[PDB]
């Protein structure tokens, strides 16, 4: 009774899929979702949901991005957002973190897609603390990525306390390995940039930013250009930070380029 | 604001007297200008000099917009503004192509000139007109140059009449499909950019592609330019092409390109806007009746706008308290 | 007795002769024996080939003195190359293409063929002027060479602009290996020698020609070409050039011809990325390239991350396994910067060539100290990271489909029981269970097991990830002593008896602990498995490799058994009936490997460095060190089925 | 140091051509003939400017240069009363 009609409201979401206007196709993926609630099924009732969710972000993606439509204003945004929500839910209730977690990872990437950085932070601190039991290298990229979305959006000391908390769990997992020296360079890289772009006073000075101050004032070449432009940001010194930008621009990466930008332009 | 334009006044003096266009292909070839363009101007005074002048007028032409009626530019110096955005806009372009990065807080300066100079009605007078095109194509070739100087690794590309007209024509046309991948704040495409350049750069094509010279061309999608399309065009400019027939737009995809270049580009003098009115009643197989609906919408929305309404580089959609 | 040489010498004079028979068939045929038989040749004509007299010492269209394969003081091959080019595809007098009336469009390609492996055999005769008597100066003013072939690049259709392609990918490669990378002193004998004037830099762009063309045949014929030159290109003098054809090869990746892409992704399989990490460190003008870029060029994050893990979620299921395949071959080759082993590229080249030139339990895992390298390690737990972001960070179904078949190749090529400190993240803190959560929630889905030829590699890789951690875990389930370590396990325990339970009931049509009447999901998995095996019944195809249901329960049977080297009696005392009875019942079907299983139930029933140190310092030591210490029972009606099976 | 017998046998000048031959597709070998011409008393500086490039590249020489000068160096490092070899490879080798 319920499953043929499931089998029929997925034959309905396939046609709707092969005419391709993708609101009303979710639609009949939220009914597949709400006849395996009917019965008790479990992880295909989180397929249906999840496939809702991708159809009505894809409506978003044809309606941002494909089209930047000045009439767009996050109607189906919302209902993935509810969608994904029971989903994550459902994981939780079940009891399987890792599936929540890849849920609030699409969620957040495409957030930071549509032009939108802070709730991305949000949804990547969410999955980076359900992924710590049990991937910790996952969580450090979901963190990696949270901290991108921070460094986007303008929110400077949570991309502080996000990189910290990087260097952190990668030090006590990576005792480096691999890719966790990976994410230690590039810690040990923006964690230094942040603090000559915001100058902390003492009280507020946490003593890991005071270890790696102690520590400068990773290959040698941006080591060295490190330890130079700390000792001359702290003797206020311009052209000297001048040639080391035209130095240091090839070594870093975009986002260590805006930050190191900042920084030159924050000290004359 | 009086030693700003004197100052920029003599930079612009210091010029040479007549203007061939920028092109970072083949610069040495064809004249000998680029002898006086490397011996008064590859000094490393004269480029110590711009950028601070380029800083002064980026300030000032962000203060203009809310001054009293006797702080604002006078119309004798808007030629010589003109002209010294497009020098020092040459001048990134010609130290990326021998020495280095320029400074790299000077790529922001010059862009900040150069994007608020195109914002301002008068100084877009002045370069959609015709005796500086050769100076609004520099800029074009200018401003991907600096683009591909940093977006586009080596062995990629952006996405995956005299020549020049041809070619900066093109050329925007390919930064507006990089403005749809490249240059949107969060892609996976954004990576290698470094996020102080694309408001600078993504403000900088949309007010380039709404010149007189490249509008035209830029709101045809490439689907029509793939297929058997190509008519005569002359509006004393090389490339006033005529607007687009209805019976490429039944297609999907090329309508789908279609309102995606009307959406970003937004419009111009109001009988462009009635073109666009005229073809978008004419698509009125039921996939396009939703994006044509949906494309009305976007036009009677871009009407609605509070400055300059039509230009969605400038100007941003009226809200009302209800507080 | 062996056949001899000059019977070969019989069959090579033999196939010169049927070039110049009047026909279509015939010159075809003789093209095809000749290019086969230059491709693969016997050793003794090849070394008779080879010798500048040769067939002399064995024997005690064309409109000039070309001169026979008998003649002394020139090698035969010589002659060979100027009688196909002279008869086939060029006229005697100037830079001139033969039309496709007089030589059809097959025959050239045949021909330029024959003269690429011709010259892979031998690079001179490519130098060697077309006549040896110079031909009728009065009709033609210049007298021109065997270069001439390389003007095909032009020519009309594909299949011929394309074999030119290989044929300068031959020639350079053929060039670099004949001369020991000695190209200056090669080039003085030979323009010394005849008077042509042809370096190997003009043709590296003609070269690169090939592979900005439209037809996807020319670009699978140039990129087969680049497969075979740019090693001997990239360590050369030409250095500037091979890389420069690594970038123009990067610039293919996404063509819409699936060969393409696969050899695409065989050319960048072979290459040793400290070599190109060190060419990247000393070029300047090479990081900018065309149109000023200011910045770096980073081949080896571009070659790995857009491009070979890039193709895993590509539509076809042969590019996704071409792709492990891939990576296979470039995890050893990588080089990232700033190990605490090699430091320099240098030290990477240099450790390389020094370490070729101076020298039951269950497969599953490990009890050694397992002395174990450090960069090799690194390398390995770099592509496992990226490997695994592209895996949980997927949103499409090719990326996991393919990308669990990347780590179960990386799994049995560089074993986890090994290099175990490369697999690890996470899991338990410190012999690593790196990575297996994420896989046991794929498995626990209904969208993953539905899809049989990624199921079972997930199965090999589970029982992988959770079997590296033999040595340190073990001093319900009471052998395990890792705590954290056994829901996991049991998972899989109850997974693996699911999924033979339905085994038995496809393989004895019966219509429907491991139990799986009450799951909506696996009744799913009775029917993909049911279609299967309808399919394997009514064809007849006995010599498969890849059949999806031997090889599934091939997989679910071996999984079974690497699990089962973990279990003790009490564990398993409640479920051996179970077990031997969806045993006999799946016996039949595959036999090899599931008496393993057998075996293994029964063991468990019954108890059971910085350029001085690599060069010299280090294999000395150990030289001196070695001359220093060498002074001084419901079991039997399975155990009969064996033994008839055996019978 | 002695020449060959006429002729009769591998003189050393022939067999450090091979050996210079060598120098691009076998360095290790190249560098252990490199300790076993400096461990006899053989330092001929035409071979090491040779062989160290005394006054893009090709990689797999280098690597030859570089283990050359090692090993050089410590020549000089075991007996270096006599004054030659420090001034020759101090000034030219920076």
């Amino acid at each position: 009774n319920v499953a043929e009609a499931g089998e029929q409201f997925g034959q309905l979401g396939r046609e709707l899929r092969a005419q391709e206007c993708l609101p009303y196709a979710a639609w009949c993926q939220l009914a597949v979702a709400r006849c395996q609630q009917a019965l008790f099924h479990g992880p295909g009732e989180a397929l249906a949901l999840t496939e809702a969710a991708r159809l009505f972000l894809r409506q978003e993606r044809d309606a941002r991005q494909r089209l930047v439509c000045p009439a767009a204003y996050g109607e189906p945004l919302q209902a993935a957002a509810s969608a994904l929500g029971a989903a994550v839910r459902l994981h939780l209730e079940l009891g399987q973190p890792a599936a929540a977690a890849a849920l609030c990872l699409e969620l957040a990437a495409a957030l930071r897609d549509l032009g939108q950085p802070a709730a991305a932070a949000g949804h990547f601190q969410r999955a980076a603390q359900l992924q710590l039991p049990q991937l910790p290298l996952a969580a450090l990229q979901a963190l990696g990525e949270a901290a991108s979305c921070q460094l986007l959006a303008r929110d400077y000391t949570g991309a502080l306390a996000v990189f910290t908390r990087m260097q952190r769990l990668a030090r006590e997992h990576g005792s480096a390995l691999g890719a966790f020296s990976d994410v230690l360079v590039r810690c040990e890289v923006s964690r230094v940039l942040l603090l000559l772009l915001l100058q902390p006073p003492p009280a507020k000075l946490l003593p890991e930013h005071a270890q790696t101050l102690e520590k400068y004032s990773l290959p040698e070449e941006l080591f060295l250009l490190l330890q130079s432009l700390v000792m001359a940001t702290h003797e206020k010194d311009t052209e000297a930070i001048k040639s080391l930008q035209v130095e240091m621009w090839p070594l870093l990466t975009a986002e260590q380029n805006h930050l190191l930008h900042l920084v030159l332009q924050e000290t004359i | 604001r009086e030693v700003t334009l004197a100052r920029v006044s003599g930079t612009v003096q210091q010029l040479p007297a007549v203007h061939h266009v920028f092109q970072p292909e083949l610069p040495a070839e064809p004249a000998a200008y680029w002898s006086k363009l490397n011996d008064l101007f590859g000094d490393a005074a004269l480029y110590q000099s711009l950028p601070t002048l380029a800083r002064a007028l980026a300030q000032y032409l962000v203060v203009v917009s809310k001054l009293p009626s006797h702080l604002h530019l006078p119309p004798e110096k808007e030629k010589d503004i003109v002209k010294f955005v497009v020098a020092t806009l040459e001048a990134l372009s010609w130290h990326l192509i021998h020495e280095q990065i320029p400074l790299s807080l000077d790529l922001q300066a010059g862009l900040d000139c150069c994007c608020l100079a195109l914002q301002l009605p008068g100084l877009w007078s002045v370069v959609s007109s015709t005796e500086f095109v050769t100076h609004a194509c520099s800029l074009i070739h200018c401003v991907h140059f600096i683009l591909e100087a940093v977006a586009v690794q080596p062995g990629e590309q952006l996405l995956s009449n005299p020549k020049y007209i041809t070619a900066a024509c093109e050329m925007v046309a390919e930064m507006v499909e990089s403005l749809q991948s490249v240059l949107a704040l969060g892609h996976k495409r954004n990576s290698g950019v470094p996020a102080f350049l694309t408001p600078l750069l993504r403000n900088i094509i949309i007010s380039l592609a709404r010149l007189p010279l490249v509008n035209s061309y830029t709101r045809v999608p490439p689907l029509v330019w793939k297929l058997g399309w190509s008519p005569k065009p002359g509006g004393d400019f090389g490339t006033a092409f005529p607007e687009i027939p209805v019976e490429f737009l039944q297609e999907k995809e090329v309508f789908k390109e279609f309102i995606y270049r009307i959406n970003t580009l937004g419009w111009t003098s109001r009988t462009q806007f009635e073109e666009t009115w005229a073809t978008l009643l004419g698509v009125l197989r039921t996939q396009i009746n939703v994006l044509a609906v949906q494309a009305i919408t976007s036009l009677v929305l871009s009407a609605m706008t509070v400055p300059v309404a039509g230009n969605p580089a400038v100007s941003c959609l009226e809200q009302q308290p209800r507080n | 007795v062996s056949p001899s040489a000059e019977q070969l010498v019989q069959v090579y004079e033999l196939t010169l002769h049927h070039t110049q028979h009047q026909d279509h068939n015939v010159v075809t045929g003789a093209l095809e024996l000749l290019q086969q038989l230059f491709r693969t040749p016997p050793p003794e004509l090849l070394q008779t080939l080879t010798a500048v007299g040769g067939i002399g010492q064995l024997t005690a269209r064309i409109k000039g003195d070309i001169g026979q394969s008998t003649d002394d003081d020139s090698a035969p091959l010589v002659h060979c190359v100027r009688l196909l080019s002279a008869s086939f595809l060029l006229t005697g007098g100037k830079n001139v293409l033969v039309p496709d009336r007089d030589v059809r469009v097959s025959v050239k390609a045949l021909a330029l063929s024959c003269v690429g492996a011709a010259v892979a055999l031998h690079p001179e005769s490519f130098f060697s002027k077309l006549y040896k008597v110079p031909l009728d100066t009065t009709e033609y003013p210049e007298e021109q060479y065997v270069s001439d072939i390389l003007n095909y690049i032009d020519h009309g259709d594909p299949q011929v602009r394309g074999a030119t392609a290989i044929l300068c990918g031959t020639l350079i490669c053929s060039i670099l290996s004949r001369s020991r990378f000695h190209v200056g002193d090669w080039m003085g004998t030979i323009r010394t020698l005849t008077g042509n004037t042809f370096s190997l830099a003009d043709c590296i762009p003609l070269l690169r020609k090939t592979l900005k063309d439209e037809s996807s045949v020319t670009c699978k014929l140039a990129c087969t070409a680049v497969r075979n030159c740019v090693m001997s290109l990239c360590s050369s003098s030409y250095s500037e050039l091979g890389l420069q054809l690594i970038i123009d090869v990067l610039t293919l990746r996404n063509s819409s011809y699936w060969l393409v892409r696969t050899e695409l992704l065989e050319t960048l399989a072979e290459i040793d990325f400290r070599l190109v990490s060190f060419l990247e460190a000393k070029a300047e003008n090479l990081h900018r390239g065309a149109h000023h870029y200011t910045g770096l060029l980073k081949l080896q994050e571009r070659v790995l991350n857009n491009v070979v893990i890039h193709l895993l979620g590509d539509e076809d299921p042969r590019v996704r396994h071409v792709a492990a395949a891939s990576l296979i071959r470039l995890v050893p080759k990588l080089f990232y910067k700033c190990d605490q082993g090699q430091a320099d590229p240098v030290v990477a080249v240099a450790r390389d060539q020094s370490s070729v030139y101076l020298k039951r339990i269950y497969r599953g895992y490990n009890l050694l100290p397992s002395i174990t390298d450090v960069t090799m390690e690194n390398n390995l737990s770099r592509v496992i990271a990226a490997v695994s972001h592209e895996l949980i960070t997927s949103t499409t179904r090719a990326l996991t489909f393919g990308c669990c078949e990347a780590l179960c190749l990386l799994s049995t090529a560089f074993p986890v029981c090994i290099w175990s400190l490369g697999w690890h993240c996470g899991v338990p803190p410190l012999c690593t269970v790196g990575m297996a959560t994420m896989i046991l929630t794929l498995l626990s889905s209904a969208w993953f097991p539905l899809d049989l030829s990624a199921h079972q590699d997930a199965l090999i890789l589970a029982g992988n990830l959770l079997a590296a951690s033999a040595p340190k875990s073990l001093r319900v389930w009471p052998a395990l002593g890792d705590r954290a370590l056994v829901p996991m396990v049991e998972q899989l325990f109850s997974h693996l008896l699911k999924v033979i339970n339905i085994c038995a009931h496809v393989l004895d049509d019966v219509a429907p602990l491991g139990s799986f009447y009450h799951l909506p999901s696996y009744l799913r998995l009775h029917d993909v498995l049911k279609a299967t095996h309808a399919n394997y019944k009514v064809t007849l195809d006995l010599q498969n490799s890849t059949e999806k249901f031997g090889g599934f329960l091939r997989s679910a049977l071996d999984v079974l058994s690497q699990i089962l080297e973990l279990a003790t009696l009490q564990d398993i005392g409640k479920c051996v009936e179970e077990i031997l009875g969806y045993l006999k019942s799946c016996f039949s079907r595959e036999p090899m490997m599931a008496t393993v299983c057998v075996q293994q139930l029964l063991k468990t029933l019954f108890g059971t460095p910085g350029l001085y140190h690599y060069c010299f310092m280090a294999p000395y030591t150990h030289f001196t060190q070695a001359l220093a210490d060498a002074s001084l029972r419901l079991f039997e009606p399975l155990v009969i089925k064996a033994l008839k099976q055996y019978t | 140091r002695s020449d060959g017998c006429g002729g009769s046998f591998y003189t050393l000048d022939s067999l450090n051509l091979r050996a210079r031959s060598m120098i691009t597709t076998h360095p290790a070998l190249v560098l252990l003939w490199c300790q076993i011409l400096l461990l006899v008393n053989h330092t001929d500086y035409r071979w090491w400017a040779e062989v160290q490039q005394t006054p893009l590249g090709m990689c797999n020489r280098e690597i030859v240069r570089r283990g050359a000068l090692i090993l050089f160096c410590d020549y000089v490092c075991q007996n270096l009363h006599d004054s030659e070899h420090l001034t020759w490879l101090i000034v030219n080798h920076i």
